[PDB]
């Protein structure tokens, strides 16, 4: 079996779980695990590249009393990638030193602390958030709690299956799945709401439009709902700030991908000399990458003129005092598109 | 489906009686059909007056319903094991003069949930079998042949009876609702009958006092 | 006890899948105390699993089930021992919770209140007037928690009481009511051996639901039979002053000379002459086309906002609305005239209304009339 | 009427010329790594210059560049040239860029 | 009456009212025809003149070339038809762009029902991308827009 | 459509032949073709009243 | 097979009498044919009652069963010595009348492992013989030639009372 | 069955060309035995699931050990025991 | 959506369950197909549209072309089938690959049976390599994998 | 798996078992086939797979060609057929030679039957060798050899 003498067939008679693995780079996740965890406890931090690895990093059979076990069953089975580890308290110092990590995760956690601190403007950070265990409060102040970052978003309400006991699975674990799918499937810059929730995960509570509409300005609750033929689907995609700009999620996200794309396509002119001809070759690299995302369908405009634009020069971007000082400064602007959220169907007679 | 997806298979049954009580032997077909034909003829005969103008036309004995098939037998391609002679033998054998009674055996023709005219059976007897032999091998043992199967049908009397009297039955009930007249209940009450029925026989069968002696949600019967 | 074949007296209850147009919610009084959840029942044995068999309400979803129902839905105010009288009733169908219950199920499509019958109807008191306009009032703001529900109501069983209540009635969710008249003397008895009376609109629900999948939700479900009822319990020679061509009307319910008992009305409480939704079909036919629009709808949610997307919905849309034009579920000789569908940056938009994010779609109909009169002129051929 | 109309554009084709020098081999390897189908595609840019190669004047920007052929110098004992190898190129997009 | 290219162009499959994001690249598409079949009639004094009498229409197929790529819904629905198991149907709607991706014309086809896959030859000689030829039949054809 | 003047073909079968051709992995038939033949025969009271019209007394 | 592979050929036998105690001679046929038709046939008579509504038939008598052959002869071909006329008389001789019972002969069927419904062989009289010639030599000597030949079954009676007890015992 | 499928593949290289013709004939030959009815399911992927793959069913420390991991999931059917008849009257 | 070149390939045939490992080598393998037979139904008073009713489905053949070389287990078995001898049936898996040798598609075939080879011409004139068409005619036919 | 070219090959006839040497050389020979003929069955509810069932076996003809020459025994056998006297059968061998003259590949046929003789046209404006193309039909096949 497990151990293997002779030359021939070998056959064993298990239960352990098979899924699938996808892959994203756009979506790797961090999971914010409890401390008291024996797998996690003496680490910094524990990379997962499948369910598979999992299961033999535990050593253990599926536990459904468990909650990290059914967060990242519902994870892998809604098509996320390899992810991350990582116990709540050492959020603040584990989290800089990766690299590739782009969402942080509550998975079920209070993670309030470290998205203050981690999910700041030129991070390239995205946090997603667990919405309350209660039923809504009708009066509007369901969501008091949580900060209005633009850097953030909440999800409602916990999801249920067939494995599920006295425990509920948060909803950040089955989202975080949601982002790996739509990115790899249509892109960044498509809304992340409007896709099944693959499993037999279903809402705990029922959220009608009444209930919703309370919920979908100022700081926004995103719902998962059940409609009659189409199933659960996760309705809603705006963060937690209410303003013409990050309003949205795909909006924010895409600038996020974008910056970390850029950054890793013209960090090749650090430690170069500050002239003017290594100027013209960071302006070549940032148009490339440019114009094969406005191709690919990520940028709003008929022609690339219309889409994004490229600064870079003397007297334009930088003055003596930022050459002397080693600075090299670029300017970029670039138009994203705004998806459609409300359909108005007039009848007459 | 809703379980499996198991290919059924077409059965033909023997026996010697009408009834079905003797079985003889069974054949299951190596391969189904896939055109299954069933034919119904009536005749007519048009009616002569010498003093009535109209046209009519009165109902003279049906033949009795037809049924054909036709049945490939294999020995050649890999998987077909059972001998095409065995095959063959057993199937003419099964239509074939039964040496007790005298006259050739009653068949049954069953295949999954096909329902051949409300039933799930056919019932009846061989009135034709051609074999047509086109495939030999070196030792001339069949390796194809084609049967082409054509029966009449032939029921059982004691179905036959119990369908009968269960559409038009010997007594039969009706009920009594709003705004209802005795020659209005008799109409619907007899309709089942054989013979009908007329409101004053109604009403003596019911032991009415009146014409009208009857009461919304009350039940009648009435007889042949 | 090795393997055998016995006789069971249990029941088995598989899941089923079937889905219809129309289905009904009995919201009263049962004879056990559940919770606030609705009970969805696909045959009377379910009923008998969750309620004991007795009670007005029993005998309200037998009699929908005998009349052809397939799936209903029960929703319990508390246990019968809570009947007080007509106006805790109605304040128990004004509660907050109702509502939200009935907003998050999304089969409900019709509403019925077995519990109006059991209150004493002897006086005509304007009193009496008032209570049952505040009921019609209770009943119609509870259609109103989700677009497309159609409450079924009662009314007096006196008709000078039930011909003032028509006139005097006010309010703007006429559309949603329809109203039968009397109430039914059913095939069911008492332990008294006394027929059980019971109000007309549980065999109605059964009728439309029924209807829907013969017919067509387009057709009206008037002048059909009904099941399990001796006689109605006053004739229809008191009803003269129900039916206003030109005002609120009611839906009778008459029997006929070798005909039985059959419904005789297809209106709705709209009583504006011009109004568009004077019949129930009308209303349930448009609400259905809503819904259809509806789902198509949401398939391009967070989608973008271009000429592209809005073709893929005027086409799929417009395809749906011819086969059901052919089907005769529209009138008109011509496509053009049967329906029409607008959707376009200056068709039915405008550059505003892309910033805010919204997505209008324009749709006209054109809907078929029921044959309530048939006149008859004879003439003799001048030749 | 007579209409005429814009078609399609068609791909860019580009040819480099360089010396041989000890020890140098990078253009025959970009174009020795392909496996199938597969290959390392780079975009290249060509700038006219000041004269002492401090400032650029204008930019030929080429996106997606993938080798196609290449030619090794030919070997002629009575020849007083350079060894000269070519390598051919095919790309997608040229842009110009005025600094 | 400046002529419409017939090299940008964009069809999106439905199932179950919901469109296929992943579904609209084709490298060709066959044209759609419409054909009202007659019937010539001759009468007996009539030699100089025809007489044709209408029928029924009869509709075309659909034809589409695609390179091999990842698994797709259109995929899905294909194979599932072709393997044995209960027919669906699916509605099409093609469109012709111009030069700011709007559709100037468009056709519609309700109830298409896929009934062939084909692909391409392995031949080790080629130079040439794999190909899958698809064809699916359909109910009725309806053409909306400015352009036809 | 009128069936020679009347809006009903009055008659009864005198043929009814049933093809099956596509069957389901159980057997269920899910195509067939009826082909029907019937002979008029029409009503005594209808044929009375036409032939007094025709021929008034 | 099972120990070689050699063709066997289809044989016809004629007898004077039904059990086959007399022999007339014998043909074995040059080529196979590549074809063998069966049929059966039985007829049934609908039974008519003045008082009795029940559907029922009867049987009446089923013709007996038949056979057909086509089968060719060639004498063109090299190694085809065998004349098509000798062969012809030998095949209509044994299909003919009896100068001494004044009856057609009774003929046997057997052609290898081939089982004629339950027996190796058929036992019949030949019901017809039809011969085209379509190929001569320049004397007129007959090269190509096909009979079609059809019989009918007459079984003995000795084995049909046999089969009859053994399925039908005392 | 899968242990003689199984054994022509032994001293072969471990390579995902081996691991297809092993699929493909698993699957082969098991959609035969669900087309006879000797597995239950409506559908293919309800009767039988056949897993082979380098992440699918083993990891890299598996194929430098040797090994070769094959996951089956098979549905089989339950035997009629017994039969309840409940008889009621039809309410018309 | 990268699509993939169509001159790299292997089959495999498997007899009684034994992998041949001198036969998957190959010049030309012609594609696999599949149709849905349907019939066109025409209604009383519908003119305006067309009904199409599902069939049978419909399996093409298997066609491959080698040079000639050795005698192999594949070629054996064709001598065999075409001697008059016993029929057999092979299983083949027909697998497209990429620069990795890794099967992105697979196609496999049950219960394949030989039914035809030919020889190229002998021809005096030529410049050209001796080759085998044979062909096959299978019972089923599914894919597995990641592309299609 | 080094492939053999078509342009070196050898045929030889014998007649009553002599062969004859002097009708060795011809410009072309046609490929030989053999194919096993079948008819597709289906079945009642078996609406997705296909049964193939095996028939007798097909040959096909042999087609040499050749230029003008003197009189051999394979003309005096081919005119004697075609005046009109008894049919007379040959024995063909046919051998794929290599670069020493060993036939890695032959084919015999079994009683070779000559039925066609046709000759090039006679045209004027022609730079061509009058060259003769017959045709044989044999009763069976058999190939011997280390390739084939």
């Amino acid at each position: 079996t497990t151990i293997t003498t002779y030359p021939g067939v070998y056959i064993e008679e298990d239960a352990s779980l098979s899924l699938s693995v996808s892959s994203s780079a756009t979506a790797v996740p961090v999971f914010a695990v409890a401390g008291d965890n024996p797998l996690i406890s003496g680490k910094p931090y524990i990379r997962i590249s499948n369910w598979l690895e999992y299961l033999t990093l535990k050593n253990e059979q599926f536990d459904p009393a468990n909650t990290l076990d059914i967060s990242l069953r519902a994870y892998f089975i809604n098509g996320g990638g390899y992810c991350y580890l990582v116990q709540t308290t050492d959020l603040e110092k584990q989290v800089p030193k990766l690299d590739d990590v782009t969402l942080l995760v509550a998975a079920g956690e209070n993670i309030t602390t470290a998205v203050s601190t981690l999910c700041k403007p030129g991070k390239g950070l995205f946090a997603i958030f667990d919405g309350p265990t209660t039923e809504l409060k009708s009066d509007g102040t369901s969501n008091s709690d949580y900060d209005p970052n633009p850097f953030a978003a909440v999800y409602y309400p916990w999801l249920t299956a067939d494995w599920t006991t006295t425990i509920d699975i948060p909803p950040s674990a089955a989202i975080a799945g949601v982002y790996c799918s739509v990115d790899s499937t249509r892109g960044v810059w498509k809304a992340p709401a409007n896709v099944p929730i693959q499993g037999g995960l279903q809402p705990k509570y029922p959220v009608t439009d009444d209930l919703q509409a309370q919920y979908n300005q100022g700081k926004a609750l995103n719902m998962i709902r059940t409609f009659p033929k189409s199933g659960t689907l996760v309705w809603g995609a705006r963060t937690l700030e209410d303003n013409d700009n990050w309003r949205y999620i795909p909006v924010r996200r895409l600038f996020n991908s974008a910056e970390r794309d850029i950054k890793n396509a013209m960090s090749f002119a650090v430690f170069e000399p500050n002239s003017q001809p290594t100027w013209e070759r960071v302006r070549s690299a940032v148009n490339n990458y440019l114009y094969s995302l406005w191709q690919q369908g990520g940028l709003a405009g008929n022609k690339p003129d219309d889409a994004y634009f490229v600064q870079i020069g003397k007297d334009i971007t930088m003055t003596d005092d930022d050459i002397k000082q080693g600075k090299m400064i670029i300017k970029i602007g670039m138009a994203a598109v705004r998806p459609a959220e409300f359909i108005i169907l007039q009848f007459t007679q | 489906s809703l379980i499996e997806r198991g290919l059924s298979k077409l059965t033909l049954t023997a026996f010697k009686d009408r009834e079905g009580k003797i079985s003889v032997g069974s054949l299951q077909a190596m391969y189904n059909p896939d055109a299954i034909q069933l034919d119904y003829q009536t005749h007519y005969q048009q009616d002569e007056s010498v003093n009535h103008t109209r046209k009519s036309s009165h109902y003279v004995s049906s033949p009795p319903a037809g049924l054909s098939l036709v049945l490939l037998f294999d020995a050649s391609m890999p998987g077909n094991n059972i001998p095409v002679e065995t095959q063959l033998t057993t199937l003419k054998a099964l239509c074939a003069v039964d040496p007790s009674t005298h006259v050739p055996h009653f068949l049954k023709i069953k295949w999954g949930k096909m329902r051949w005219e409300n039933k799930s059976y056919f019932a009846g007897r061989a009135s034709g079998l051609t074999i047509n032999y086109t495939l030999f091998d070196r030792d001339a043992t069949p390796l194809r042949a084609s049967a082409t199967l054509s029966l009449v049908a032939d029921e059982s009397f004691v179905i036959q009876a119990t369908e009968q009297q269960l559409k038009s039955p010997p007594v039969t009930t009706v009920s009594v609702t709003d705004m209802l007249t005795l020659p209005l209940i008799a109409l619907g009450a007899g309709a089942s009958l054989a013979s009908g029925i007329d409101y004053l026989s109604l009403a003596w069968q019911n032991d009415l006092d009146n014409l009208d002696d009857f009461t919304p949600g009350q039940t009648l019967q009435a007889q042949e | 006890t090795q393997p055998s074949v016995t006789i069971t007296e249990n029941l088995i209850f598989p899941k089923q899948n079937d889905s219809f147009i129309g289905i009904p919610v009995f919201i009263g009084y049962t004879s056990s105390p559940v919770d606030k959840t609705a009970i969805k029942l696909h045959s009377l044995a379910d009923f008998a699993r969750s309620f004991p068999e007795s009670g007005l309400m029993y005998y309200s979803v037998r009699h929908f089930f005998e009349n052809g129902g397939q799936q209903a839905y029960v929703l319990s105010l508390g246990t019968e021992q809570q009947l007080s009288d007509f106006s805790s009733l109605i304040t128990a169908l004004q509660q907050a919770w109702l509502a939200q219950t009935i907003a998050a199920e999304n089969d409900i499509t019709l509403i019925i209140t077995p519990d109006v019958i059991r209150f004493d109807q002897t006086e005509i008191s304007d009193t009496q007037r008032d209570l049952w306009l505040q009921l019609w009032q209770s009943v119609l703001n509870l259609c109103k928690s989700r677009r497309g529900i159609m409450g079924l109501l009662d009314a007096p069983d006196d008709p000078t009481l039930a011909a003032k209540c028509l006139q005097q009635f006010s309010s703007a969710d006429r559309q949603w009511g329809v109203v039968y008249w009397p109430l039914l003397k059913s095939a069911y008895q008492d332990n008294t051996q006394n027929p059980i009376v019971l109000s007309p609109t549980a065999a109605v629900a059964a009728v439309i639901q029924r209807n829907d999948n013969q017919q067509g939700v387009w057709t009206a479900p008037a002048n059909i039979a009904l099941s399990k009822v001796i006689s109605p319990v006053r004739a229809y020679i008191e009803a003269n002053a129900l039916f206003n061509p030109d005002g609120t009307s009611l839906n009778l319910v008459r029997s006929f000379p070798g005909k039985g008992i059959r419904i005789w009305g297809c209106r709705t409480l709209e009583n504006t002459h011009d109004s568009p939704w004077s019949y129930i079909q009308t209303r349930r036919l448009v609400s259905y086309i809503e819904a259809y629009m509806t789902q198509l709808g949401r398939a391009f949610v967070f989608e973008p906002n271009n000429a592209i997307t809005w073709m893929k919905f005027k086409g799929q849309a417009h395809n749906w609305l011819r086969q059901l034009w052919l089907k005769g579920g529209l009138r008109g000789t011509q496509e053009d005239q049967a329906f029409e569908v607008l959707l376009g940056v200056d068709e039915s938009m405008r550059e505003a209304d892309l910033r805010a994010g919204k997505m209008i779609i324009k749709i006209r109909l054109a809907v078929l009339i029921p044959a309530e009169f048939i006149e008859l002129n004879l003439t003799f051929d001048t030749r | 009427n007579y209409y005429k109309m814009p078609g399609q554009r068609q791909s860019i084709n580009i040819t480099l010329r360089k010396g041989v020098f000890p020890g140098d081999t990078k253009l025959f390897d970009w174009i020795n790594s392909i496996q199938l189908n597969q290959v390392e595609k780079k975009d290249i840019a060509i700038s006219l210059t000041n004269e002492a190669g401090t400032e650029i004047l204008m930019t030929w920007n080429v996106a997606n560049a993938f080798p196609t052929s290449f030619t090794s110098p030919s070997f002629d004992a009575t020849s007083n040239e350079i060894a000269v190898q070519e390598i051919a190129l095919t790309a997608d997009r040229v842009t110009i860029q005025a600094a | 009456y400046t002529p419409s290219v017939s090299h940008r162009f964009i069809a999106s499959f439905l199932f179950n009212n919901i469109p296929s994001p992943l579904d609209i690249a084709f490298q060709r598409i066959s044209g759609l025809s419409r054909e009202l079949q007659t019937t010539q009639y001759s009468q007996g004094g009539e030699n100089a003149r025809n007489v044709w009498l209408a029928e029924k229409i009869q509709h075309g197929s659909l034809h589409l070339e695609r390179g091999v790529m990842t698994v797709t819904p259109l995929t899905l629905m294909f194979d599932r038809v072709l393997r044995g198991e209960k027919a669906v149907y699916a509605d099409v709607v093609i469109m012709l762009l111009n030069e700011n991706s709007v559709p100037v014309a468009s056709w519609t086809l309700s109830n298409a029902l896929p009934v062939r896959w084909s692909t391409g030859d392995f031949d080790a000689n080629s130079n040439a991308v794999l190909v899958n030829s698809l064809e699916l039949r359909y109910q009725d054809m309806r053409w909306l827009g400015v352009k036809v």
